[PDB]
């Protein structure tokens, strides 16, 4: 649907595959800045959803869907793909925040829901 | 017209239609149009440097005399901040002189080419970021995040701007001018005015009324 | 009056006043601030 | 028509179309359309609150029901202080870009998100909604909110101010002007510093 | 250059002593309160506080026990001259601009009048005075009309000799 509810989605995000019409910048607004965004995303989530000459292959075909995909299951993969890019910059930040493994922490906020989280500590705010 | 400088005057024509215009140009520096545009930019750009400089003087400064935070006073804040900095000083200054060059370089050929900062193949894929807005001074895209300046009090929120920056300008000068007058911070200042208005004040600083131009002061005293 | 006023403008009468302002400027500051050598 | 001052001039862009107007705009504050929408908005939200505010403050046996209401925040909870602040930022968040986006654009959310059944009534007002906000059909009343909302708002600054200069609740005010009302006001007690 | 500061110059302190001598032996021929006296003193006082003046600006001093003036920019900003030359050089600059740039902006008011050289012997007094005050911004101004083009004279317009 919408990432704002009565917002009005721009036109050229409209058709795409997991498009919830969320671009207030306007970065895709050219179709040439659009397609190898489009790329960049589903790179960025395959990457994150797992965690030379591979990655120079991958531009080598001149076509346009097989950068990218070489309908319900690409919105499928994209909504996953965001929710492991947000997990990993989460692990990143709570183990800059913290010190400690992105496991342990959650069983410090499953026994302190009100008393440990990124409010408590010293880092996130000062 | 935002109105009239002077009650009476006659105000020039070429500021008519600006925001925050009080037709206030005696010495007609902006009687060119091409340096009233560049005026225009450069008071914009002076007003949101003094407006966050004086929010981030007097906003530690309030809570400060509200008892809540401690942080250093602003003219040894350099001092306080640079021993516990973990970048060196001269670093600070080539990281300082770097990314200033890069962003009003940016700003600049935006003011001479409207919009050319945002077309494509201009920046690195993320031109949609600085399309502008063709008003000079008003860049939008990442700089109005929230929109608002497509609302119908983007010409009141203008207005309310450049007068909001030339109180601040005001002020920040006010800030440099007090303390090199009296040794002490804003808020002291305010205090000492608020407990005797008449006896302190810059008459009785002993810097902004020189005892040597002004002989009366040490005779027309009890 | 307009035409005595047109003679304090003719230019000997207006560098006199305007000699005698600049002078008189530059006696005052001297006598107030002695012996300026530097800023 | 009913003015805060009978027999004098009432400006031209307030003629009773909002409730509670009165003619009361002596420095001409909202007239610009915009900025008079806005402060109708504004002191529906003020007035709201406020009234809670005000109920939430009279209102208050218990250790922490006999604390004063400004010294509140140092009773002790299950959280830190920090904790509250931030799930309150979040909740409030959510619910005023709600608000928000339906005062910009009426009826925009109006929608459960995830029960495409259940959605709020159309012809909503910005500061007036329905559906389970309305869940009785109470719906003359305008006057009485705004009335009420006024009253409210006066009543949490004198709160506030009460509790500014003299360092009393507001029920110790009250029993302190009911002691001797001739001495006992804001008269004297503030003339003996 | 090997000088030394005034404050801590022999030859500064001598002078001083010198002077005081000089104007104190002259002294000793009229009686107190009496008008060479006061005269007297009052010039004394003015020594007095001469050098003192000029020994805490930090001026350096030669083998002559006098002040020298720095006027290298790099050399006043580094070691503290900068109001010897530096800052005098600003001053003057910004007061010769403002003369100059008044002077030319009342020749081209009068070029346009019916009778051009009578406002250059017979001055307009408050045209002149009008001028006079806005040559405070001329910085901005001249500048403006050095990036427009409209500051210099075109050379197909100005008279020359055959060559
Ligand atoms: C507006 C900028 C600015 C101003 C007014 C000041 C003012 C001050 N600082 Mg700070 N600083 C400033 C910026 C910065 N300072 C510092 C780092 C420090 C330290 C570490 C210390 C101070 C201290 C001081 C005080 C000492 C007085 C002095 O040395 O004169 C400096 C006078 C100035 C006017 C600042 C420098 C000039 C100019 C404003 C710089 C910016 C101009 C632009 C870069 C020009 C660019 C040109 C364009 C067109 C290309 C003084 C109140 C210290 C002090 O209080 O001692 C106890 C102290 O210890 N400052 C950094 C990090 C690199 C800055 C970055 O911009
Ligand atoms: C932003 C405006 C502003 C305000 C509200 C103040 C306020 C104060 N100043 Mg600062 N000041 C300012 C700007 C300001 N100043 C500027 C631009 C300078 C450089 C000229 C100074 C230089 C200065 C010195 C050297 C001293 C003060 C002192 C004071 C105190 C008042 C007594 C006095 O001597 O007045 C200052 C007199 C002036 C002529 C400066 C006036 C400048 C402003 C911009 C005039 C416009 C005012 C405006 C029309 C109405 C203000 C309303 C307000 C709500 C903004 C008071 C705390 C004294 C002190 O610190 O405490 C005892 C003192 O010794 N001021
Ligand atoms: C590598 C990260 C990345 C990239 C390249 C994209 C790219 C895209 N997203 Mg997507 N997204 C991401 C992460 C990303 N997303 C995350 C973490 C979420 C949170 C759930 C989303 C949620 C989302 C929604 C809901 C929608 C998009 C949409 C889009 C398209 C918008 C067009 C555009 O110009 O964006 C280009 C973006 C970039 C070039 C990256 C900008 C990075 C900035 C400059 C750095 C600073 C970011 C800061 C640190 C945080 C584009 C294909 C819209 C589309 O229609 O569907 C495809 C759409 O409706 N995204
Ligand atoms: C660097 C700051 C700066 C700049 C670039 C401008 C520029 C502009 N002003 Mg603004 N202004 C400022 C600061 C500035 N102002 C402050 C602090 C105030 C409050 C006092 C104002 C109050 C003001 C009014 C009321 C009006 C303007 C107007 C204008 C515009 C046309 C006049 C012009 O061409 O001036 C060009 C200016 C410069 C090139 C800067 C000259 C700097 C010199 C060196 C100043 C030195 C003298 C000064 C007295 C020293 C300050 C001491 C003081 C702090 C105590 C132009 C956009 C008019 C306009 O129409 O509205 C948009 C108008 O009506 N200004
Ligand atoms: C013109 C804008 C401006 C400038 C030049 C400064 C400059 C400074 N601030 Mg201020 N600040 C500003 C705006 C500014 N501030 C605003 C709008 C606010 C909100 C009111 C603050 C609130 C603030 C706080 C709360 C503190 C500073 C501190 C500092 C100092 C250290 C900054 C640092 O370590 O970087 C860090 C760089 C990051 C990117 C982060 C430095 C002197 C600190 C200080 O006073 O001493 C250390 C400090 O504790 N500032
Ligand atoms: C036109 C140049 C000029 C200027 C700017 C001044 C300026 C000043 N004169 Mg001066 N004066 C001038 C020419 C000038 N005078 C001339 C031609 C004479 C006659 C020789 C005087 C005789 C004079 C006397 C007798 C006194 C001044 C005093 C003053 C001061 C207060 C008035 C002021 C610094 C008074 C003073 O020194 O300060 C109170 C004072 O008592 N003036
Ligand atoms: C180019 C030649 C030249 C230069 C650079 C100087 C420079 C100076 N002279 Mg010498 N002088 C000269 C030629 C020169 N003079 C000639 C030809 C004579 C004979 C008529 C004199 C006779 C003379 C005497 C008798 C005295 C000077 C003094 C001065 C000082 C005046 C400073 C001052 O008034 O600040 C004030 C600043 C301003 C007026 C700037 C204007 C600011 C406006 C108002 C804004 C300055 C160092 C005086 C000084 O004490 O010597 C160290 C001093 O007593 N001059
Ligand atoms: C007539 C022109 C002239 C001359 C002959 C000098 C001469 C000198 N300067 Mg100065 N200078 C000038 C104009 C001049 N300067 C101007 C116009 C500026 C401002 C842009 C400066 C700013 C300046 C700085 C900032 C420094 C010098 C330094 C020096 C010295 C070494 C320069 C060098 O080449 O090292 C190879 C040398 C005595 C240096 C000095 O201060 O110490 C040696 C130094 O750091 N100068
Ligand atoms: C409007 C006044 C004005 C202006 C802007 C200039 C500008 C110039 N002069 Mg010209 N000059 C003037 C008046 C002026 N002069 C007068 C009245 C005389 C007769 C004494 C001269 C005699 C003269 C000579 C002999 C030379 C110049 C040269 C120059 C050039 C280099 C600067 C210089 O050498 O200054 C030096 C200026 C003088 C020695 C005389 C200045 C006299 C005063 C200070 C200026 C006049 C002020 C005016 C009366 C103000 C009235 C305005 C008021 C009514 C509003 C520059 C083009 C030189 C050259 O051509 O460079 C390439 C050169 O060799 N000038
Ligand atoms: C769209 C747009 C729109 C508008 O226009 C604007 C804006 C708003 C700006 C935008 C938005 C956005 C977003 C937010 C961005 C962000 C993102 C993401 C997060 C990235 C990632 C990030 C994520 C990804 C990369 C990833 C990575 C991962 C990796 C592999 C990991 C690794 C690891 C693992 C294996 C384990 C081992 O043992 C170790 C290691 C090695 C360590």
């Amino acid at each position: 649907g919408n990432w704002l509810p009565g917002s009005d989605t721009p036109a050229y995000l409209d058709g795409l595959p997991g498009s919830f019409g969320f671009d207030p910048f306007g970065l895709g607004s050219t179709p040439a800045n659009l397609q190898r965004f489009q790329e960049a995303e589903l790179v960025h989530s395959r990457w994150a959803m797992a965690g030379a000459g591979a990655e120079a292959q991958r531009n080598a075909e001149p076509d346009a869907e097989k950068r990218k995909y070489p309908e319900e299951n690409k919105l499928k993969e994209l909504k996953n793909g965001r929710l492991a890019m947000l997990a990993f910059v989460g692990f990143i930040a709570q183990h800059a925040a913290t010190g400690k493994g992105p496991l342990e922490a959650l069983k410090l906020h499953l026994a302190d829901p009100w008393g440990a989280n990124f409010a408590t500590n010293g880092v996130s705010i000062p | 017209k935002a109105g009239n400088w002077l009650p009476g005057s006659k105000t020039p024509a070429y500021l008519e239609d600006l925001p925050g215009s009080y037709g206030f140009d005696p010495l007609k520096l902006g009687e060119d149009p091409a340096s009233l545009k560049w005026y225009v930019q450069s008071e914009l750009v002076h007003s949101r440097f003094a407006m966050a400089a004086v929010a981030g003087i007097l906003i530690p400064e309030v809570l400060k005399a509200f008892g809540a935070v401690n942080l250093p006073v602003w003219y040894e804040a350099g001092k306080y901040a640079q021993e516990s900095s973990p970048i060196p000083f001269n670093t600070l200054i080539a990281l300082e002189i770097f990314a200033f060059n890069f962003v009003e370089i940016k700003r600049w050929q935006d003011f001479k080419k409207p919009g050319s900062q945002g077309e494509e193949g201009s920046f690195v894929g993320l031109e949609g970021f600085f399309k502008g807005t063709g008003e000079n001074g008003y860049p939008g895209g990442v700089f109005d995040p929230l929109g608002l300046s497509k609302g119908p009090g983007y010409e009141a929120m203008k207005l309310r701007e450049i007068k909001n920056g030339r109180l601040a300008m005001l002020a920040f000068i006010g800030f440099a001018s007090q303390y090199l007058a009296t040794g002490k911070g804003p808020i002291e200042n305010l205090l000492d005015h608020l407990s005797n208005p008449l006896a302190n004040n810059f008459t009785t600083n002993g810097t902004s009324l020189p005892a040597q131009a002004h002989p009366l002061l040490s005779v027309l005293k009890p | 009056m307009k035409n005595f006023t047109t003679y304090l403008s003719t230019a000997p009468v207006v560098a006199l006043i305007w000699f005698t302002f600049t002078a008189g400027l530059l006696i005052e500051i001297n006598r107030f601030f002695p012996d300026p050598l530097v800023f | 028509r009913a003015s805060w001052l009978p027999g004098s001039e009432i400006p031209s862009y307030l003629k009773g179309e909002l409730p509670g107007d009165f003619g009361f705009d002596p420095l001409r504050l909202g007239e610009d359309p915009a900025a008079l929408k806005w402060y109708q908005q504004a002191e529906l939200q003020n007035g709201r609150w406020a009234m809670l505010a005000a109920a939430g403050i009279l209102f208050v046996g218990g250790p922490a029901a006999a604390t004063p209401w400004f010294k509140a925040s140092d009773f002790t909870y299950f959280a830190p202080t920090s904790t509250l602040f931030i799930v309150e930022l979040l909740l409030f968040a959510w619910v005023e870009v709600r608000r928000y986006q339906d005062m910009v654009k009426p009826g925009s959310t109006n929608q459960d998100p995830i029960f495409s059944q259940y959605s709020l009534p159309s012809g909503n007002e910005p500061g007036y909604p329905g559906g389970i906000f309305d869940p009785l059909g109470y719906s003359e009343l305008k006057l009485k909110e705004i009335k009420n909302a006024r009253l409210a708002m006066l009543a949490v600054l004198g709160f506030f101010v009460q509790a500014k200069t003299t360092g009393k609740t507001p029920l110790d005010s009250l029993s302190s002007h009911l002691a001797d009302p001739w001495s006992n006001n804001v008269f004297g007690i503030e003339h003996a510093r | 250059s090997g000088l030394t500061p005034c404050s801590e110059s022999k030859g500064f302190a001598k002078r001083q002593k010198n002077e005081i001598k000089a104007l104190t032996k002259r002294l000793k021929q009229y009686e107190e309160g009496s008008a060479p006296s006061l005269a007297l003193k009052a010039t004394i006082e003015r020594t007095e506080k001469r050098f003192a003046n000029y020994g805490n600006a930090g001026l350096l001093c030669g083998t002559d026990g006098l002040p020298h003036l720095i006027s290298d920019p790099g050399l006043a900003l580094r070691f503290g001259h900068a109001g010897e030359t530096l800052i005098p050089t600003v001053g003057f600059l910004y007061i010769a601009g403002w003369i100059g740039t008044a002077g030319r902006d009342y020749l081209i008011a009068s070029k346009g009048e019916a009778k051009p050289r009578e406002k250059e012997y017979i001055i307009d007094v408050p045209l002149a005075l009008k001028i006079s005050a806005q040559g405070a911004g001329w910085p901005f101004r001249v500048i403006r009309e050095l990036q427009k083009g409209t500051l210099l004279e075109k050379d197909s317009n100005i008279t020359v000799s055959p060559r």
